[PDB]
């Protein structure tokens, strides 16, 4: 008589790796490395702002393409390749530091800073910022001398942050095409903008000169920014070439910002994003994009790491 | 294997065994029969799904962007960032390969082990009334009709019942 | 366990055994008695404290401050720093969890193994004069007064002494 | 007859985790993650400098609260929230780089730089730096024109580092409240400070203008610094608004710097510090503070990781 | 060891055995002889060189310079860089020590295991015609000339051949 | 009778570490940590440029020691301690960012930018750049006023990158020893250099003043650079103290750069380099240099980690 012990097998096993062998056949296995993308931004349940043509820093200054974004509110901020921060050509100093502040801000809320002016004009415009006619940056003021060639009287303005979180403050310097044009806008002389607070110290002079035409303009606007702590004051001593802030920004809460070229999708949910979409997965690892942001499997170099979920397959000979 | 069974002194799986990982196959006098052992099968299944529950793990750490694929950040900070991200990719790639190779070695070994445990349980169950043939089978030196085989399977075989008969059938 | 003992074919610990990890419990004719096995106990104790000495490890690398909790460093370098520190926290948290889970699996298994080794040593010590009951006990088919049990314990039992008597008491 | 093999158990086991199970009960276990803080700075056996009200960068310039620190010597430097680097308002450029240099310096040793002056004053003072009366920065000189409104004669001064380690050099720029006041202090004209060495190149102009009053002052002092290599010379070409160095600093050795709000304790010893105290532990991991500095267990996210130090506990049924 | 052999109930290696890792040593009547077992030897050799092929691993990630030993980069970015490089050195130093300690524990254990497997194969091969002496030797209770020993070695010993003779020589 | 099972041993085993014991003796072992250096730069099969006395940034500007390097082509770029980027004293802004660009450039290819000039001189020279007589930077032009003290007519020049990869552009600012000398070179007045593109915005003024004599010179040249994107234009509005680019650089491909003081060796091959040589090894770890670059074993702190390649050695007693 007889009785035998044994285990199971299959004609179709899966090879895996171990510490001692490469390509051992086991009964069953399963993948640890996520390969599969969803080519959409899965936004189900999230307050989402798709900036489209508005660049993220434009939400603070207000070029026309950002008019519907001046006080946005979001958990998920999406930047687009077609976005632009400017209408009149220019750029921000420490722009990317500011982009990272605004990506996690939960949005911004604006507040009049209450600057009032005297013997100057305040309605500088351009055809690079068209709202119907020629216009400017919605949150800013292009300050001139009161009439062609006149003196700019060295003014000072102050703003006290009377709120319990820090104030984002932004101003600009206008670099005219020439010192002739700088003179027609603000009068003659080396013009100096001084900006100070309880922890800030900097100064700026204009740099007239001819530049690459951008948006049909050879002049440029420098944009600068600082964070006013609660109960602190910011002070602007200036005599020309000054693009002044009309409103300050306060941050609403917290959010996440991504960059993408794929469509929003409110039918799927996901916490791991990249420019090409959403990594929905429970696997511990992914091989889709090492710059994926959010809550993600760890990025690894390998496309596949099979984890044995069965015994060694020893086939019936 | 580490325990010399699931590719050792058994060295053949049964493609027929389609309702468990481990099974008894016997032939007495009423022909041959094959059954599963849900106890061992469930032990290996539970240990392995324990591994699975551990590794199909969802980290709660959010990471944000620190560079920019539309407007390249400044070159020196961008090279530090790239060098850091690449160093961490190296670390995680090593971790993931090692984790899976270690785990696979141990999965195969605990499957092997569950086999050895089951076999030993039956050997100890059959006491002096059987011999080890050396390929996974107990040569039983007394009559063992289907009922007796089921008593082996379901862990109720009483060695005292056949002890005299079987010992006598083994010696002379 | 991996070796089928410390929660296997023994499947009960002795709360009474308070002077070793592993022990002999016998009953002959002078009643029942219980003793420890310092050899196996010391082997498991030494292996486990070896693990402990390894992991209660003091790194000699000094790290310094690279940011500032009284005066925030500049935002871009501060975000790179925070992103780096968080990535390394992820790495070390994974390392520590995996290290402890692996180590615990192996500690339990080497304890189990020390049990199986001790049991096998006594089985081989008793030769043909005993049978395996299947629950951790050797049914000894000859008289074994307290002295004889102590000869089993302290590794001096001579199977030749009772071999004829015991074999005769086992067969017929 | 009979003899049985067995193992021990307890009514009171500890659950741990393994690769295959969560919450297995084992006979004994032990903690790998340090939770316990000591709310003091354990400084037993260490030369310790508690800066208190002196800010770390003030040790180089010498505002009154740093007078007992101008040549400190330490293995452990402690910064306090109440510290200030300044008396007359101002700040340093690349301040945090300098803080990290001074935290590991082992202290500083000062040396006269031997600048001597001609047709100028050298005793500028203020009420923001009071030592009895109005005073200034102990290591510096507030250089003026010899009398209200007079010319500042464009001077040059040089200092050669004749020592075998690099010299910390610090100077200042005075930003007056106005170009009127800048004129009363240093005369008229755009004033220019040039500073050069064998590996250094920079220049500075003052930025008069009205700022937030800080310490009762609307003017500001920029502080700048460089490291003179041994046998190199530093050169200062200047014509006003210049806060000149009187002494240079040399680094003593090596140290560690921490930031804390808890008291020094010379009864305990510790190599792992954070703002709230000392992590004395031999465990490999800690969950107290991810910014702990010194020689520390690794920071992990989990509060507990029990390491089995006994066999599986299978209780007597 | 985990399997109680290569430093367990054998507890002596043979410096004489210079042509394999594992071997048979017998003495019958024609004197004593010693041979290797290429099967087990090759199994341990192949598993261990499998480990070696895995770890003697060449990473394909290029890293570039991010600082400068002729002209020191700026101090703040240089401190971030140094702090990062040191954190990764900590991680890799831990990884390498743990990897080697784990691997060594498992190498020793799989060597031990191959011994236990071989021994068990011969025990099962000899059936009822031999006893376990307890030190690695099978006391064979029947004549076993050199040819018979070689039949044990090369896995052709037929227990039925000597079963009557040997059993009779064991009992009375 | 008898037959015994056993295993092998040796009188000479190697100690290793395990999880449970330190110094277990095993039959055989092998090293995982590379200790052995090759004190040469193993360059077999690689296009190698040893810069020697030419500093890497000098390949863009062309001081005499870089004349044989103005268009180099390489897979492996080697920097030497004796290298210098300059002849007339000066330095580059964001120098190390530029060094990292050029290390991986595969070399540079130059192209005339086609600036042509009017009422100025273009042949400024010095004795710090000797090619036979006094000369200058081969890729640049020292622009002066047409004769001692004359006006510099505020010019503009443009260059369009008509190529499909970005153009490296470099210019300089001459800081004269004094405003007297600045006047003799370029005339009087505050001179202003403006530089713009489609993503760039900056401005520069000279800073005359006396500096440490370097190469027998107390004046200095600032060097600055930017990357012109394909089809973009760079614009230079300037009125003096301007060191103008004559040629722009384009990057050839890709390479690796190292710093070393050991000799090139074309008899050995290696992918892992450091200042002292080549780490040829298949081991996973190395303890030679944590700043090793290329494709390397991972750096670890330990000098040795023996991996068991045999069973436990239990010797014949
Ligand atoms: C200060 C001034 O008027 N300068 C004259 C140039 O504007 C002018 O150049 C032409 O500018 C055209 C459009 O320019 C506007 C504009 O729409 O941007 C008209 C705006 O009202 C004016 N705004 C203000 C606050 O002064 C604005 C501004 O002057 C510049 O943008 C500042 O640099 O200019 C268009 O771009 C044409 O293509 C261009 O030729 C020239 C005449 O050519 O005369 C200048 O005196
Ligand atoms: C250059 C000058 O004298 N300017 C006059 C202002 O000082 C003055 O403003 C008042 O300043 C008061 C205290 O100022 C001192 C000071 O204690 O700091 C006096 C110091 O001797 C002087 N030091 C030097 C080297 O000149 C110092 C200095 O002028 C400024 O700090 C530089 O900005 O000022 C106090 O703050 C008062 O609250 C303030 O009104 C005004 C008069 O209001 O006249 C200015 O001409
Ligand atoms: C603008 C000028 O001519 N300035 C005079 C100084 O050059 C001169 O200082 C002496 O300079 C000596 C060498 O100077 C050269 C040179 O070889 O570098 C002559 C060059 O042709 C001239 N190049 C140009 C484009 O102008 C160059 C240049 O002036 C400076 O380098 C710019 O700062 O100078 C040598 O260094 C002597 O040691 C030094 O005394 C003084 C006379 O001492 O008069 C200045 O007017
Ligand atoms: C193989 O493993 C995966 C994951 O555990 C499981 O979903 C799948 O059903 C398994 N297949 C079989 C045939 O067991
Ligand atoms: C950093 O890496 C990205 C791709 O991961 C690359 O496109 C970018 O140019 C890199 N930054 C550099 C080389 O400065
Ligand atoms: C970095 O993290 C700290 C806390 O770890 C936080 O307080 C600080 O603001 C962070 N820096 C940022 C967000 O720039
Ligand atoms: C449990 O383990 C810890 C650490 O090894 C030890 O200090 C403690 O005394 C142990 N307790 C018992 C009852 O063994
Ligand atoms: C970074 O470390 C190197 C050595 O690895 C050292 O020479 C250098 O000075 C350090 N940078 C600092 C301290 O800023
Ligand atoms: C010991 O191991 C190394 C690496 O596997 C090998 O090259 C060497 O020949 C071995 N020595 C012996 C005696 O096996």
């Amino acid at each position: 008589d007889k009785i035998c012990l044994g285990h199971h097998a299959v004609s179709n096993g899966t090879k895996v790796n171990t510490l001692t062998e490469r390509g051992v056949e086991v009964v069953n296995a399963t993948e640890t490395v996520e390969r599969t993308n969803i080519p959409r931004i899965c936004s189900k349940g999230k307050r989402t702002v798709d900036l489209g043509q508005c660049g993220l820093l434009g939400t603070i200054t207000g070029p026309p393409q950002c008019d519907q974004f001046l006080e946005f509110s979001a958990d998920l901020i999406i930047e687009r390749r077609e976005g632009s921060d400017v209408c009149y050509p220019g750029k921000f100093v420490n722009e990317e530091a500011l982009r990272q502040i605004l990506r996690e801000s939960g949005g911004i809320d604006k507040e009049a800073m209450g600057f009032t002016y005297s013997g100057i004009r305040t309605n500088g415009a351009t055809s690079s910022c068209r709202r119907s006619g020629s216009s400017f940056y919605a949150e800013m003021k292009w300050l001139l001398s009161n009439t062609d060639n006149a003196a700019f009287p060295q003014m000072t303005k102050s703003y006290k942050n009377t709120r319990k979180s820090p104030a984002l403050i932004v101003w600009g310097i206008h670099h005219s095409v020439s010192t002739a044009e700088q003179t027609k806008l603000y009068g003659s002389g080396n013009k100096l903008v001084t900006v100070g607070s309880s922890n800030y110290q900097q100064s700026f002079v204009p740099s007239p000169g001819a530049r690459t035409q951008v948006n049909g303009q050879s002049g440029r606007i420098d944009f600068h920014w600082l964070m006013l702590n609660p109960n602190d004051t910011v002070t602007f001593s200036f005599n020309g070439a000054f693009i002044a802030p009309d409103r300050a920004s306060f941050l609403r809460g917290k959010s996440m910002g991504i960059q993408s070229g794929v469509q929003v999708d409110a039918n799927c949910e996901g916490d791991c994003y990249h420019s090409g979409g959403t990594i929905i997965s429970n696997l511990p690892f992914q091989n889709i994009d090492s710059r994926a942001v959010g809550k993600c499997p760890r990025y690894v170099k390998q496309r596949s790491l099979l984890l044995a979920t069965g015994m060694k397959n020893v086939p019936e000979i | 294997g580490l325990f010399g069974a699931i590719a050792g002194f058994i060295e053949n799986g049964w493609e027929g065994l389609i309702d468990g990982w481990y099974g008894f196959r016997h032939q007495n006098a009423q022909g041959e029969g094959t059954a599963a052992d849900y106890k061992s099968t469930q032990s290996a299944i539970d240990q392995i799904t324990g591994k699975l529950n551990r590794l199909i793990e969802k980290t709660n750490q959010q990471f944000e962007l620190i560079d920019n694929e539309f407007n390249e950040v400044e070159k020196q900070i961008g090279n530090v960032i790239n060098w850091t991200r690449d160093s961490i990719t190296e670390v995680w790639s090593y971790n993931a390969e090692l984790l899976v190779a270690m785990e696979n070695q141990h999965t195969i070994d605990l499957a092997d082990s569950e086999m050895d445990k089951l076999y030993e349980r039956v050997k100890r169950q059959l006491r002096e009334n059987a011999e080890e043939d050396g390929t996974g089978c107990f040569e039983i030196f007394h009559k063992c009709d289907d009922d007796c085989m089921a008593s082996i399977r379901n862990n109720t075989y009483d060695h005292s019942k056949y002890r005299e008969e079987a010992m006598q059938n083994r010696i002379q």
